[PDB]
């Protein structure tokens, strides 16, 4: 069975582990497993994500907390003390442009190699980078980005485990679902099976492994 | 006065039905003077075409904002969706317009605006994409920093993408950059050609067209 | 002003057009879109599809009425015309794994220069392909396809021109749609706006350029 | 029969809760096999997960087909989908099982089943995207084409894909491939080690446990 007591969160996320973490500045994020990890201080952690969200909120309160060793973002402007531990050197920090994030993930989620973009090229992205020439056009070659676990925030799942997300608060959710080994998402209520239509549902319960509350 | 002269300006820019995407703070005052007959529909990063104003008190829902975790609102025939298809549709060329901020812009074009070296570092964000990907580009500045011109020769700050922008709105000038350098297009009424030219650095070409206006 | 007539197909669909048409063995296919290219006897079109469904149905009548140039195609088995017509060298077929089509037709729509895929390699598919290896293992670098215009086919369009799509018909459709330089979609309903919530549309309006029935 | 045989044994491979993918032909026959203890996902190319068997008459949709355009119903818990992201789940190692049909396999456990130069030209469709991408290929094939057999030292036909199969089927014989050759594990109750060896032209290793079945 997928649904799971949120009390397992410190069985299934490991010191050390590398997660995607779903949400856009806390918005579609899985609150209360952050204050699970938070609370077992689980720690060491690599964090794949659109942002650290806000000190008080999301992925903010795993660095509030000195819980992560490394994030892999594009923006932290909005959270002073990501930018604090950065300056310190005790977080390392891999800005990556958004759209190349989503790209990325989404390469090891559905099977590439990689994928070319002319975003970042000429600019300090372009570092350690390959640069493939298409047509004339420079691109950056970049790479998939895999984890270990995927926390993911979804509206409603059905018995199945078949997700739907709400609004703005889908962004990065069902990216990381295809792309990490282990899939946990938390979910705003449970549905019967029938109450999700094939036409509506977008990440089918097949790659969902475990779901809380 | 000069951000209303801007946005003002830059809000007159934008053609009937188009795809616009506002960046945080100068450019997000472009919204509020969009002539009466002009219908565009607003995208946002984080996942949604056809964005409206803040929701009236008690009508806010958490999980719709704006690329700054503002509550937002969603017009008749939104459409919300996650970030790769958001980044297909400014990277891919289905994006109109952006208008973005500005820390320097230069004589080929090119845009600094996501970071300033030992000070300021917020990550990059969509800005290498938007500016990467837009069908047409438009800088939304002040025309200086306490006196420094922002239009500088070639950028000393980190730059958002070698893309050329296709204008510049300061509260002095409308300047389009182009094959030969930036053209001067417009000036302020409330300025003069030699103000304008006196605070810019960089090089600027005068058209023989020159108006008055923003 | 998206919804004319579909005599509008002759200012819109040029004599040697390049064309992405939506479908799966014709379902899902603008079946009244190519009746009226037949009809006007539209040709040396360079068609880009799944396969050339079957001699009596969909794309498959472009080719019995001998209109198509070149074909790209993952698949030509159910249609023995298109096969008579390759070889007597009258019809250039370029066969493409289905998911690298899938992917070069997306990467045209997102704006990327190309993607790395596994599949194919070591197979005739590896011929002419730049082979790009990372972490030992070796992809194809396959590349982004265009198109004049896209042909798709959906089940409701709201006033706006925003796409739903129906079950198994959806397949290559909403993917075209971003990728070519003109849309055009031939759906079953008009939908009033606010009949398509924002969490279900799949391709939005701004993207068609015009619709038919 | 051979083929009712094949797709019984192939049936016994399938494990509870997988997603599952079965070429046309012969592999669709492994839908009527399974047993009434196991519950399976299919999966389609054309964009569906959660297909069922054909519909009754009068109950066909005309937009809800298997991969050969012929219709099928949907079960509760369907999902339905464009053709990227059924690749992505083919191509990026979410399909569990996919069945395919076969041409021949070698001794590296290569397949080759989509083209016979000069006499069947039909494309490779997916079949290219489900061997190199599903987590466990099954080949499902009779074990000889008139009397040529079809299991070889070296693939003569073009391959599908270079990735070594998991696992062979036929009329008269389960084998595994290995790192050291093809593993004939188990044989037909209705044919003979002798026979089977006689109809194979690749070498094979022989199991110590080597068991009767299909
Ligand atoms: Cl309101
Ligand atoms: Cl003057
Ligand atoms: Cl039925
Ligand atoms: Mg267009
Ligand atoms: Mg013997
Ligand atoms: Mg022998």
């Amino acid at each position: 069975m997928k649904v799971v007591d949120i009390s397992k969160i410190n069985e299934l996320v490991k010191e050390g582990a590398t997660l995607m973490i779903g949400g856009f500045l806390g918005v579609g994020t899985p609150e209360n497993i952050i204050d699970e990890i938070i609370r077992h201080n689980i720690s060491n952690l690599t964090v794949i994500a659109n942002d650290t969200a806000f000190e008080d909120r999301g992925i903010g309160k795993l660095v509030k907390n000195k819980l992560c060793k490394k994030v892999i973002v594009s923006h932290i402007g909005t959270n002073p003390e990501t930018q604090r531990q950065m300056i310190e050197g005790t977080l390392e920090v891999e800005l990556v442009p958004q759209g190349t994030l989503a790209e990325r993930i989404r390469a090891a989620g559905v099977g590439l190699g990689g994928i070319l973009t002319p975003t970042g090229v000429g600019t300090v992205v372009e570092k350690d980078k390959k640069v493939i020439e298409v047509e004339g056009k420079k691109y950056l070659l970049e790479l998939p980005i895999h984890a270990d676990v995927a926390l993911i925030k979804a509206k409603k799942a059905d018995y199945l485990g078949n997700l739907v997300y709400n609004l703005t608060a889908e962004n990065f959710n069902p990216i990381m679902a295809l792309a990490a080994k282990t899939v946990i998402a938390e979910v705003e209520e449970i549905v019967p099976t029938g109450t999700l239509s094939p036409n509506e549902i977008k990440t089918p319960g097949i790659i969902v492994d475990y779901i809380v509350t | 006065n000069p951000k209303e002269k801007i946005a003002i300006r830059v809000a007159q820019e934008l053609k009937k039905g188009q795809l616009v995407n506002l960046g945080i703070g100068l450019p997000t005052l472009v919204a509020n003077y969009i002539p009466k007959d002009i219908h565009v529909f607003f995208q946002s990063d984080n996942g949604i075409i056809g964005m409206g104003p803040a929701p009236k008190e008690g009508y806010e829902n958490s999980d719709l904002t704006n690329a700054g975790a503002s509550y937002i609102t969603a017009l008749p025939g939104a459409m919300t969706f996650d970030s790769a298809f958001s980044f297909g549709i400014i990277r891919g060329g289905h994006l109109d317009v952006t208008v973005l901020g500005g820390l320097q812009v230069d004589e080929e074009g090119h845009l600094a605006n996501w970071m300033i070296p030992g000070k300021m570092i917020p990550g990059m964000g969509g800005a290498m994409d938007l500016v990467t990907g837009a069908k047409k580009v438009i800088v939304a500045m002040t025309h200086t920093a306490k006196g420094t011109p922002k239009i500088v020769k070639k950028c000393t700050l980190p730059l958002t993408s070698i893309r050329k922008v296709d204008l510049i709105v300061t509260e002095l000038a409308v300047i389009e950059p182009t094959d030969e350098g930036l053209l001067l297009k417009e000036i302020s009424k409330e300025t003069t050609l030699d103000e304008v030219l006196k605070l810019t650095e960089a090089k600027l070409i005068i058209a023989d067209d020159l108006k008055i206006f923003a």
